[PDB]
């Protein structure tokens, strides 16, 4: 089926740097289903990026999603620290969503 | 009664209307819809809309309608240039862009766009074209990049056919940028695909 | 305008059902998709199922064919599903999400915890 996988499972980061997601489909999707998430423990997903790009409401330009295919990413430009947390690349398209584990970016 | 094809499937608009990016009038976007269901009234009352203008069909009728297909076509324009999209109408982008024919079945609907596409230097991605030997005909999309004359020469001269426009947060409002999709319908002849929300019974 | 809205649980017993209520607003409940998602403590998240009320088709995920229910009621603008047979594996948090057409935006619930225990 569509499985999205995430790389690097684990980031170590300073903050202040830039630093990437990737996230691969088993087969192609189109974009216009991708969207991107970040979790803090105990709270609910916030989105962050649909359509593969576009910016959620709310969100600040240090974050830019792209991608096509099976190759999607999401960058973050500065890594302020309220950026650390759980990101994950979700397929939402009308017949199986896919989540694709998710990836801790931690700041050490 | 009410009795319409047994539809599985919601109508995939969200990639037309939604999208991060729109083509450029002279290379406008086609997608076909078909086998699915769409509520036109949630998209129709949204105030969103600067225009919302409707050949053939009224808006408010359109969920008792089922058709053959639907074409969504999607790009960029000025907003002093809505005025050019539409059956009729001449003028640089009704005769060398975006060309409807006057016989015309669908609707066109348009909204600004200035807070997605202006940029502060300038979206120079988007262009339009000034240059060509004659008019197109419907639906053509000319994307050629030949050359056009000023003098009686071959190829002073030799003008790029395309401009592109410094849609810009500096803009008046006849300069910012709108959006444009136009829904063309089949109907009527047809083993219809496309159906409004009804609730098909015997 | 969307906004989606969760009940609280708690279940006394595996073997017993949890019935979880999601309430639309912000309009536009037809000509959208209903999906549950649940998330396992210490796990990422997984689709459930969903539903298309206007359709009235229902789609579930391999995993949970068997004990899981969605339905929904449109009169009142909300959605439900039911988890029968409850087996303490499943003490998650379970989130309802809503995609309208004429969009891509995902909307989100606040997710409710159901916890199973003696
Ligand atoms: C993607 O869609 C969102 C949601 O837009 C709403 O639903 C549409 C179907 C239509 O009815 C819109 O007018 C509704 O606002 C867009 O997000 C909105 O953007 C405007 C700025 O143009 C802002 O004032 C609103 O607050 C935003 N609403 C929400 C819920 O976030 C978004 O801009 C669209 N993205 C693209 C690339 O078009
Ligand atoms: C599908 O819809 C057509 C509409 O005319 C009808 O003739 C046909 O019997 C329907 N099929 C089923 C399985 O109901």
């Amino acid at each position: 089926e569509i499985v999205l996988t995430q790389s690097p499972g684990t980031l170590s980061l300073s903050p202040g740097e830039r630093a990437t997601l990737s996230c691969r489909a088993s087969q192609s999707v189109s974009s216009s289903y991708l969207a991107w998430y970040q979790q803090k423990p105990g709270q609910a997903p916030r989105l962050l990026i649909y359509g593969a790009s576009s910016r959620a409401t709310g969100i600040p330009d240090r974050f830019s999603g792209s991608g096509s295919g099976t190759d999607f990413t999401l960058t973050i430009s500065r890594l302020e620290p309220e950026d650390f947390a759980v990101y994950y690349c979700q397929h939402y398209g009308s017949s199986l969503w896919t989540f694709g584990q998710g990836t801790k970016l931690e700041i050490k | 009664i009410v009795r319409f094809p047994n539809i599985t499937n919601l109508c995939p608009f969200g990639e037309v209307f939604n999208a991060t990016r729109f083509a450029s009038v002279y290379a406008w976007n086609r997608k076909r819809i078909s086998n699915c269901v769409a509520d036109y009234s949630v998209l129709y009352n949204s105030a969103s809309f600067s225009t919302f203008k409707c050949y053939g069909v009224s808006p408010t009728k359109l969920n008792d309608l089922c058709f053959t297909n639907v074409y969504a076509d999607s790009f960029v324009i000025r907003g002093d240039e809505v005025r050019q999209i539409a059956p009729g109408q001449t003028g640089k982008i009704a005769d060398y862009n975006y060309k409807l024919p006057d016989d015309f079945t669908g609707c066109v609907i348009a909204w600004n766009s200035n807070n997605l596409d202006s940029k502060v230097g300038g979206n120079y991605n988007y262009l339009y074209r000034l240059f060509r030997k004659s008019n197109l005909k419907p639906f053509e999309r000319d994307i050629s990049t030949e050359i056009y004359q000023a003098g009686s020469t071959p190829c002073f001269n030799c003008y790029f056919p395309l401009q592109s426009y410094g849609f810009q947060p500096t803009n008046g409002v006849g300069y910012q940028p709108y959006r444009v999709v136009v829904l063309s319908f089949e109907l009527l002849h047809a083993p219809a695909t496309v159906c409004g929300p009804k609730k098909s019974t015997n | 305008q969307v906004q989606l809205v969760q009940s609280g649980a708690e279940v006394k017993k595996p073997g017993s059902s949890v019935k979880v209520s999601c309430k639309a607003s912000g309009g536009t409940f037809s000509s959208s998709a209903i999906s549950w998602v649940r998330q396992a403590p210490g796990q990422g998240l997984e689709w459930m199922g969903g539903i298309i009320p206007i359709l009235d088709i229902t789609n579930y995920a391999q995993k949970f064919q068997g004990r899981v229910t969605i339905t929904a009621d449109k009169s009142t603008s909300t959605a439900f599903m039911e988890l029968s047979s409850l087996r303490s594996e499943d003490t998650a948090v379970y989130y309802c999400a809503l995609r309208n057409q004429w969009d891509l935006l995902v909307y989100w619930g606040q997710g409710t915890l159901v916890t199973v225990s003696s």
